[PDB]
């Protein structure tokens, strides 16, 4: 009942 | 039923910190600690984000990843 | 340089979305959409967070990405 997933925030560096 | 238990913000806790975050249900959720609490339970996103947007915010924080 | 005032969050405009950000300085920094205006500005994540969370989180769940 407590399972999460594996995600993150994905961004991209402008410089 | 009638007198199901409080759930998330309902139990009228302190938030502490986001464990994780699931969309299983098309709805996206949190699994939320609580201040003294060893019990944590799924709040939804919307919900987090409106009544403790710092601990929303501090958990995306924890997971930038640069692609590029 | 002393002149470029102002800038960022004090233009005094409604934030509208975040649309890009960088690291290059050492602190996370947004590159911000305002409403009505077609200069987006820089401001630091620190400041976003304090003043517009709602749009932060916006920001951060449209880039929210699973990984299997």
């Amino acid at each position: 009942p407590h399972r999460y997933r594996p995600g993150t925030v994905a961004l991209r560096e402008i410089r | 039923g009638a007198a199901d238990k409080p759930r998330g913000f309902a139990r009228g806790l302190d938030p502490e910190r986001i464990i994780g975050a699931t969309d299983s249900s098309g709805e996206l959720m949190f699994l939320m600690k609580w201040k003294d609490s060893d019990e944590a339970d799924l709040v939804l996103a919307k919900e987090a984000n409106m009544k403790c947007p710092q601990i929303v915010i501090a958990f995306y924080e924890e997971r930038l990843t640069w692609h590029s």
